[PDB]
């Protein structure tokens, strides 16, 4: 269980840390990326899902960063959307970490991270 | 004759192998170093160390 | 010890084969005789009698399989070129 | 009697290595058992030396194999000639489980001693396995998380049987420690295998390449057979000792120098290069579960063999056809070691599902078709009617 | 002193085989430079580069001076 | 993978220390220390190379105990737990740049240089990466090829865009016996050094392969007369059949 | 500071005992050496640094 803070996490830094031996891909949200996120349509993705599905309070960003094929690492803040850009094979994140473009046929994963208060139990 | 001093009793044969592997051991060994060292003239330490010389 | 199962050999004495009758087995010392008599003309005239017979049965199994190692090696070049993008979105999707 | 024959001890050495009567006609291919037993010494002992050098923990681990390297008199000698002597005793043993399967050294009465072999051959591959990923190279941690991902596609028991073999999360210190003291531990096992194998070939003796009865003509394994694979030995100790001496790394991945770090992925993980047959099995079922069922099928698959060849006589030395169609398996083989390197693109995918489907249908297709067509040819040839 | 390897690399550039190759090279860098000036070029996901002319010419050129080389220098 | 992503292929340059005789050349590896010292020592470590590893390979005793001396490691504390440093000596290793992994991504742009202790051998061509990377470096990129802001492109690299700029140009060094401090003979100088920091005992291991060979090979040829003189009873023993008489 | 959990005090009486004491956090994006409070994955600190 790893517990960073309600309070740590800033807006334009792209959080990349190593949780139980597996990197998780971390970044602080504004209210105006949420409609943001899922404004593509669900036709244009290789997959359907929301931004509610995944992230829960989606102003607190909370993604694991193991991509589908590899397992290769996403760069913060490059890309064709502000999100993230997986150079291992362009495979093109948005700020909601879904694939749109690139050859990844799944999106990544999101960790039990669960809010108390004050803490986040990311486990 | 040949037979009856070496290779009669073992007790000599295996001795004079033991003997012949002990002068053997430091005849190649040296006749090896020389000739890798001599194959080599110019590249070693001992070459650059005597090519220093201020 | 125990007496164990019906084995097919057995020891010096009692090996097991078929009884034999009539079958001389003359042989020399080798202190007698040279060895080394004939590693030339078996290394020239009987390694080229062993190599005739047992040949095409490595060759042709290597001349499928190694045709067919080079003829994927170089279309697996050819969809990796500027020249094959165009057949590589239709067979990769 | 004499006292080679009348002591306890010694009369294990007399029956098994002097007295023990070989057919008097077994050519070179006879050697490969001989090999095997030297080379599984050569590991050994340049095991323990090895190992009274290197730490097991995973700060350790890869920091403790250079410093083998470079500040153990002679280590140099040691980490290569056991780096290199691990591949070469599966390249001896590729080679004795293919005199094995042309001479039809599988067949009744030795299903014994062939069901030891492929109990020993797993031991090995499991072997050569926990010893690579104890280098703690970037090909070994990707390689053994590669591996150990297998079993959670086993159904609702899959990742508690993982991380129980992880010892933890991922592949972290627990794994690598405990990748060492199994690893140490299984040559043992080994040898206790291999002294099980020599139990089930003194019952009926070994074969010998026409195929027939050897109970005629035998000599002595003294002087005779001791004297002709000491040829051997001094071979394959002159080709292990330029693969030692003058090209070390010729074998071995140039991945593996570089210290194993889970954050960033290489390239392209593979195995080392006598796994990369069955990594190419895996690889080609496009599934999880039935892939890690038919990379362990096809070392199962000779199994099968003793009863799906269906000859009344012993061996391919006298037929056109079952020799033909061996070499085709042979050169398969090789084939499926070099799919198993190149990555996973057109046409390589295509060609490891045809590849891997030849490899299957030699035992269970080719060698019943072929062998029921070389005993009819055998016996209308003869025949007139 | 300039360098032993750029000299002996323009050495082998205007050759017979290497001026066949940097025109080559050079005939890919000019259609790229008609298609970086067009409209909608910026999202067009299909950019035509020339590294495969130029590995042509830098392949060339590495077999020509890579047995030369090492007698240049001291 | 493309070629591209393949990165170029790595030409075979005749190096000085290729053959089953040939040794390091020693006068390359004095000059190739001196060009890591002055150029790469700034970001790159060398952490598995001792400073005694030097004495007697291409400087002497006592260039080593002044060349570890200009450094400090850490001492074990005074008599009231103050932590002290102390000039360094031949039991040390040699220091790498950066404290730690974060204050050498904060430098260099994110990207980590990695430590060159065993460049040469984790690198698939071995020298003859080490050397074209440093001289593969071409004035622009090749014409269609936008790489990212703050990646440099040569060709060798997998992949095309590598984070190090071009750090050989002509005489930025100047070589102790005067040698011309080319980027030719620069490259050269320290593709030699990343060798034998690698390969510490290239010298030992091809003259005791010598010794090797020359014995198993005629251990060897001594064996194939051993054993067909053991063997030359049954080889020409002959046999004959006279079938005997069914009256029994 | 986990054993104590359980054993002589509640979870949340030693979330407020390795809280007082502060332990070597991993390093910044520069670099520097920074402390982090205690959690219950750690030992009990030692009154002396050597
Ligand atoms: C898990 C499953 C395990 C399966 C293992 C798969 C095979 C492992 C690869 C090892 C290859 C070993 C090949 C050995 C073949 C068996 C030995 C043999 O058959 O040799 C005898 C054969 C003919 O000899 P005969 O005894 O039949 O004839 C007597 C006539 N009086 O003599 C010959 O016909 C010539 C023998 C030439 C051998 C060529 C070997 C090629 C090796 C591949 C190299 C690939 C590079 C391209
Ligand atoms: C059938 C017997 C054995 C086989 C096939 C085998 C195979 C291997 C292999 C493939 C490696 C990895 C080599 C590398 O990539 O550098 C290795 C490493 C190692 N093995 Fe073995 N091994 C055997 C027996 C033993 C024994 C008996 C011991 C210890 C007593 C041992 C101890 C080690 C150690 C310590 C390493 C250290 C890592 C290294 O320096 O390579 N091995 N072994
Ligand atoms: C450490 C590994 C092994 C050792 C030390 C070993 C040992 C031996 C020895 C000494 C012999 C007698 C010499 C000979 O017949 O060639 C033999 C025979 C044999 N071995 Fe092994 N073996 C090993 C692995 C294997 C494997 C992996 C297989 C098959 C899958 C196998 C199958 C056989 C067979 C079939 C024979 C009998 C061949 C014949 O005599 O006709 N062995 N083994
Ligand atoms: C004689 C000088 C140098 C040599 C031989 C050298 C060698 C290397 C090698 C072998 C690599 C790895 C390339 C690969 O993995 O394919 C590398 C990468 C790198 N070097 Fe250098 N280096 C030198 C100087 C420098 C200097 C002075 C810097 C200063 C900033 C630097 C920064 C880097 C960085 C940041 C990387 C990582 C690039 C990446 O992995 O994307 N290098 N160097
Ligand atoms: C059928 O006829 C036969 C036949 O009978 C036999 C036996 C063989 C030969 C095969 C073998 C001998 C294989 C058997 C192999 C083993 C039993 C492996 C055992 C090997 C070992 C090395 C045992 C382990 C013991 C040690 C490592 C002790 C060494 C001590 C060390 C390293 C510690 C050193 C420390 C100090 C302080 C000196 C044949 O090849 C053969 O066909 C001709
Ligand atoms: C244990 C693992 C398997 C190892 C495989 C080795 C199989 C061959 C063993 C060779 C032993 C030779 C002894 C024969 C003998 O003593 O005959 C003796 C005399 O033979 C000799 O003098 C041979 C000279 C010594 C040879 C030295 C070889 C050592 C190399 C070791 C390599 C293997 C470890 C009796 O022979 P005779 O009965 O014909 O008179
Ligand atoms: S890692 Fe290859 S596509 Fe994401």
């Amino acid at each position: 269980k790893v517990e960073v803070n309600l309070a740590a996490i800033p807006l334009g830094k792209n959080v990349v840390v190593k949780w139980q031996g597996k990197p998780v891909f971390i970044r602080h949200r504004t209210p105006h990326e949420i409609q943001e996120a899922n404004s593509v349509d669900m036709s244009a993705l290789k997959d359907p899902q929301t931004d509610a599905d995944r992230v829960k309070d989606p102003q607190w960003l909370i993604m694991l960063g193991i991509c589908t094929h590899l397992g290769c690492v996403p760069i913060g803040e490059a890309g064709d959307f502000g999100g993230w850009f997986c150079p291992c094979h362009g495979s093109h994140y948005d700020i909601s970490g879904r694939i749109r473009k690139g050859p990844a046929p799944l999106n990544l994963e999101i960790p039990a991270y669960e809010f108390d208060g004050d803490k986040v139990i990311v486990g | 004759s040949l037979y009856k001093t070496f290779f009669k009793r073992n007790a000599v044969f295996v001795g004079t192998i033991f003997a012949g592997a002990f002068v053997f051991q430091t005849v190649f060994d040296t006749a090896i170093t020389s000739w890798y060292e001599n194959h080599n003239k110019g590249k070693l330490w001992k070459d650059v160390k005597a090519r220093i010389a201020a | 010890g125990p007496p164990s199962g019906k084995t097919y050999m057995g020891w010096w004495g009692h090996m097991g084969g078929p009884k034999q009758k009539g079958i001389t087995s003359y042989a020399v010392s080798p202190y007698a005789q040279k060895p080394l008599q004939g590693i030339f003309h078996n290394a020239v005239f009987n390694s080229f009698r062993r190599f005739k017979s047992q040949f095409l049965y490595v060759l042709i199994p290597a001349g499928i399989y190694w045709y067919w190692w080079k003829n994927g090696n170089e279309y697996n070049e050819f969809l990796y070129s500027k020249a094959g993008r165009e057949e590589l979105e239709r067979v990769n999707v | 009697m004499a006292f080679r024959k009348s002591n306890v001890y010694l009369s294990l050495v007399n029956s098994y290595i002097i007295d023990s009567p070989q057919p008097s006609s077994i050519n070179y291919w006879w050697n490969m058992g001989s090999l095997l037993g030297l080379c599984l010494v050569i590991q050994i002992v340049t095991g323990i030396f090895m190992a009274m050098h290197y730490s097991s923990n995973i700060e350790l681990a890869f920091s403790s194999v250079e410093h083998i390297m470079r500040d153990v008199h002679n280590g140099y000698i040691l980490r290569y000639l056991h780096a290199n002597g691990a591949s070469f005793f599966f390249m001896v043993m590729f080679m004795h489980m293919a005199k094995g399967l042309y001479y039809g050294s599988y067949r009744s009465p030795r299903v014994t001693l062939w069901n030891v072999g492929v109990i020993i051959f797993i031991l090995t591959i499991a072997t050569a396995f926990l010893g690579y990923c104890c280098v703690y190279g970037q090909m070994s941690h990707w390689g053994a998380t590669v591996i150990t991902n297998l079993f959670s596609a086993i159904p609702f028991v899959g990742n508690d049987i993982v991380s129980w073999l992880w010892g933890g999360f991922s592949v972290s210190n627990p794994t690598i420690q405990r990748f060492f003291a199994l690893h140490y531990l299984v040559p043992f096992i080994i040898a206790a295998m291999v002294i099980m194998h020599l139990m089930a070939l003194h019952i009926h003796g070994s074969s010998n390449p026409l195929g027939i009865t050897g109970n005629l003509d035998r000599i002595p394994m003294h002087s005779y057979f001791i004297f002709k694979d000491l040829v051997t030995v001094f071979l394959f100790m002159l080709i292990l000792a330029l693969f030692v001496f003058y090209s070390p790394n010729t074998l071995g991945h140039p991945d593996n120098y570089i210290p194993g770090n889970p954050l960033v992925t290489p390239a392209s993980i593979v195995p080392e290069w006598y796994l990369l047959p069955f990594y190419a099995i895996l690889r080609s079922i496009p599934d999880k579960l039935l892939g890690v069922i038919t990379m362990f099928a096809a070392i199962l698959v000779l199994l099968v063999l003793p009863f799906t060849d269906r000859s009344v006589v012993r061996g391919n030395t006298f037929k056109v056809l079952s020799k033909f169609f061996f070499f085709i398996f042979v050169f398969n083989f090789v084939l499926l070691g070099q799919i198993g390197a190149c990555h996973v693109e057109v046409p390589y995918v295509l060609m490891g599902q045809i590849a891997t489907f030849i490899y299957f249908a030699y035992f269970l297709i080719i060698v019943p078709v072929i062998s029921t067509i070389e005993n009819v040819l055998f016996y209308i040839g003869r025949v007139n009617k | 002193v300039t360098d032993q390897l750029e000299d002996l690399r323009e050495h082998f550039k205007n050759t017979e085989e290497g001026k066949a190759l940097v025109h080559h090279y050079e005939e890919c860098a000019e259609r790229v430079k008609i298609q970086q000036q067009q409209p909608g070029y910026a999202d067009l996901e299909h950019k035509e580069d020339c590294v495969e002319e130029f590995f042509h010419l830098q392949h060339y050129l590495d077999t020509a001076t890579a047995p030369r080389l090492f007698d240049k220098l001291k | 993978m493309t070629a591209a992503e393949h990165g170029l292929h790595a030409p075979a340059y005749a190096w000085s220390h290729n053959g089953p005789f040939e040794t390091f050349d020693h006068a390359s590896i004095r000059r190739g220390y001196q060009v890591y010292r002055e150029v790469c020592a700034a970001c790159h470590s060398l952490d598995r190379v001792a400073w005694r590893t030097l004495v007697g390979v291409s400087h002497t005793n006592e260039e080593v105990r002044n060349m570890a001396e200009e450094f400090e490691y850490d001492d074990e504390p005074d008599e009231q737990g103050n932590p002290k440093k102390r000039p360094g000596k031949l039991s040390d290793y040699i220091p790498g740049p950066y404290p730690n992994e974060q204050a050498a991504r904060a430098a260099n742009q994110g990207a980590l240089p990695p430590d060159l202790s065993l460049i040469v051998k984790a690198r698939h061509g071995g020298c003859d990466y080490i050397f074209s990377l440093l001289t593969g470096y071409p004035d622009e990129p090749p014409a269609g090829v936008a790489l990212p802001p703050g990646s440099n492109y040569n060709p060798y690299f997998p992949g095309g865009s590598i984070a190090m700029a071009r750090v050989l140009f002509d005489d930025m060094v100047e070589y102790e016996d005067g040698t011309p401090a080319t980027t030719s003979q620069m490259a050269k100088d320290v593709t030699t050094f990343l060798n034998w920091c690698a390969e510490p005992e290239h010298d030992e291991r091809k003259r005791l392969g010598l010794k090797t060979v020359i014995i198993l090979s005629s251990l060897y040829l001594l064996s194939i007369w051993v054993k067909k003189f053991k063997w030359a009873g049954i080889k020409t023993r002959k046999f004959v059949f006279n079938p005997p008489k069914p009256r029994k």
